[PDB]
Order: structure tokens, then sequence, then C-alpha cells
């Protein structure tokens, strides 16, 4: 009710099962008052389910009346969200939020959500972990960059000159290939006199594979 | 889903409904990278802590949410939430973008790295740097053959200090398919470009 706190990122495989928690810590709480809204990357929101006040068991959206099961542990005050038959369209950020009921004219209550959990990311692809590939991008107000071209899953960091260069640096949002791996490119604009006079090195760290590669760029 | 405005303009977002949801529409605000927070509930009830610029109205079918004067921390996405016995929807969302004057894209092209061609894949990078508005289209040409299906645009969010976008279209071929062609032209057209810029290279 004051501090909805969620489990953490889960990579899963098609046909599989995720179970996400929502801690609802702090002061007085009702774990039966937590609902679950889902957000699919790049676009808007859809509520998934809540819990019936008169029954104590879940109530879910028509699009998930199949294999969803939210459960409310009243003592430990958490809400577990279990989504199975995972597909690729089910890859999204899953929020929990405390429902403030305003009208219940079924067996279900709905009204508005006040505290929202921090959100856990469920990436589900048929692919498996792989480290990134770094390809330098050379210069001819002159730009240079690095291409991180085939890794999985999403989280990857890019630095320049081991942290010094932070001006004109960009690093774009990654794109997902039909193959299944992620690729992003990071560029920086630098003056045409510091070509050769200053060496530019980018640092790429992909912890999911413990891959920390650095590749420098020369004209 | 997108509205461009600058600090001190007044924006009001209408959110119509199909049936009669009386007073059960809420407004949420979402900033990139964070969960939603409620601003108004019960159509008009400001939630404690949200500034007084925010003003929700309407009843029955047409519902509004106004900001009397935009401030820097007002530029985020706003969803209206229907929640009735008739409809139980969220919104498409409406993104307020921070307005500026048009900027011409600084273009760059990057032929495949020597180290990359050793892998059998050959990826060509184009780069559009610091532009406004976001609306810009790149066009890949290989020997005057127009490309449409191997490229992959990805664009940033409005810069914190430039209020400008940067777009990076990447054309990826197989090493083999790469060697068959001479000209690799990346044509970009923008609002702030008097005539479309092309940045070619011969392999």
């Amino acid at each position: 009710q004051v501090q909805l706190v969620q489990s953490g990122a889960e990579v899963k495989k098609p046909g599989s099962s995720v179970k996400v928690s929502c801690k609802a810590s702090g002061g007085s709480f009702s774990s039966n008052a937590i609902s679950w809204v889902r957000q699919a990357p790049g676009q808007g929101l859809e509520w998934m389910g809540g819990i019936n006040p008169v029954l104590g068991i879940g109530n879910y959206a028509e699009k998930f009346q199949g294999r969803v099961t939210i459960t409310a542990d009243n003592p430990t005050s958490t809400s577990y969200l279990e989504l199975r038959s995972l597909r690729s369209e089910d890859t999204a950020v899953y929020y929990c939020a405390t429902l403030h009921p305003r009208l219940c004219r079924g067996g279900t209550c709905w009204g508005w959500f006040d505290p929202w959990g921090q959100g856990t990311l469920v990436t589900v692809s048929s692919a498996s972990t792989k480290g990134p590939s770094v390809f330098p991008l050379a210069p001819s107000t002159a730009a240079l960059g690095c291409l991180v071209k085939d890794y999985f899953p999403e989280p990857v960091t890019v630095s320049w000159n081991s942290g010094a260069l932070t001006s004109g640096v960009h690093t774009f949002p990654a794109v997902l290939q039909s193959s299944g791996l992620y690729s992003l490119s990071s560029v920086v604009t630098v003056p045409s006199s510091s070509l050769g006079t200053q060496t530019y090195i980018c640092n790429v760290n992909h912890k999911p594979s413990n891959t920390k590669v650095d590749k420098r760029v020369e004209p | 889903s997108s509205l461009s405005a600058s600090v001190g303009d007044r924006v009001t977002i209408t959110c119509r409904a199909g049936q009669n949801i009386n007073n059960y529409l809420n407004w949420y605000q979402q900033k990139p990278g964070k969960a939603p927070k409620v601003l108004i509930y019960a159509a008009s009830n400001l939630q404690s802590g949200v500034p007084s610029r925010f003003s929700g109205s309407g009843s029955g079918t047409d519902f509004t949410l106004t900001i009397s004067s935009l401030q820097p921390e007002d530029f985020a996405t706003y969803y209206c939430q229907q929640s009735h016995s008739t409809v139980r929807t969220f919104g498409q969302g409406t993104k307020v973008e921070i307005k500026r004057t048009v900027a011409a894209p600084s273009v760059f092209i990057f032929p495949p790295s020597d180290e990359q061609l050793k892998s059998g894949t050959a990826s060509v990078v184009c780069l559009l740097n610091n532009f406004y508005p976001r609306e810009a289209k790149v066009q890949w040409k290989v020997d005057n053959a127009l490309q449409s299906g191997n490229s992959q645009e990805s664009v940033t969010e409005q810069d914190s200090k430039d209020s400008t976008y940067s777009l990076s279209s990447t054309l990826t071929l197989s090493k083999a398919d790469y060697e068959k062609h001479k000209v690799y032209a990346c044509e970009v057209t923008h609002q702030g470009l008097s005539s479309p810029v092309t940045k070619s290279f011969n392999r």
C-alpha cells in the first residue's frame, strides 16, 4: 500500500511459466487489494487481474481467462502473479498496484490504482544467452562509434574512454533482429583535429554473459 | 498520441468514451523508465501532492485533463483510464513533447568494419544527428536500387539539453550479398533540409 516492491527481471522461454511477486511492504496493507497491469514495450497499458473481495480468489481479464493465477498471501502481504503458456507476445513489463475500489457491481471491484510497483521485466524469447560483438566505426565535427551487434538478453552498458567521454555520446535504444539477438550502436561527435591526436576507445559490458570487451576506433 | 508544446502553453487532453461511465475515469502520468502515478481520480479529484495546474473535468462521455501552464517536469505521457461496468480500458496514451525550432540532421555513413566482414555479415550504419522534429525518413539505395526490409531505424528520446532527436538506421547484409554492389547511398529528408541529403560511398 505504501511501498509496492516487485521481484525482479525474469528471462523465460516460450511455453513456460513465470511467477512474479509484489511485496507491498511498509505500513498497513491488504495483499488481496493488489491488481496487476501489464505494459508491452513501446505502447500502452492493459489490466490483467485482481482479487475478489467476497471470495478471496483472483479475477482476471477476458484475454487471460486461461492460464493466469494471482494469489494473495494475506500474512506475508504479497501478491504472486503466475502467467503460464508464455508466448512472445507476453514479453512486457508487469506492474502491481493497489486498487482503490469505487464501484463493484459484479463479484469484482475496480476503480483506480494508487501506489504502483517498480515493475519487473519478463523477456521471453526462444533464444539463449550470448555475448556481444563490438565493431568499430571510423571517422572521415566528426563522428565515430561502436557497433554492438549480436547479444542476448537486453541489459548492456557502453562507456567511452573508460568513462571520460560524456559529451556528444549517444548510444541508441537496441533493436531486436529477426534472428533474436539485440544490436545497438553508440556514436560520438568529436572535433576533426583530435583525429589521431586523441585516441577514442569504447567499453561494452554485458554482465548476463560476464563479457567486458573494449574496442578502440582509429580513422 | 503525441502533442508538441513548450513551457507556459496550456494543453487540455480530451478522452471520450463509448457509453456513460459517469465519474469513473482516472488520469495517470508516466515518465520514461518508471511506473505510472495517478494524478486525478474520480474524473476530477487531484491526488494529494500533485500541483494545482492539473485540472480534471467532464462527466458522462467526454472527459478532459488540462494543464494551465506547462513546466519542465510536466513533459511525460498521460493515459486516461476508463474503469466501469461497461468498458474497462486504459488509453492509447498521449505524449507531450518539448517543442523547439527545426534542426537539420547532421548525417554520417559507416561502411562495415574490416573485422565484421570476417564474420559473413556486413552491416552499414547511417546516422542522423541532432534534429527536430522527430519526423524524418531515411531511404537506402544500393546502386540506385531502393531498399526496404533489411534496414532497422532506432531513434532516441528528446535530448535533455538539446531537446533534439538522433536516429540510427542500420542496413545489414550477408558478406556475399555485400560484395555484389558498388554504391551504398543513404538518403535522408527532413523538415529542416532545403533539399534531401544523400551520403553515399563506393565500396
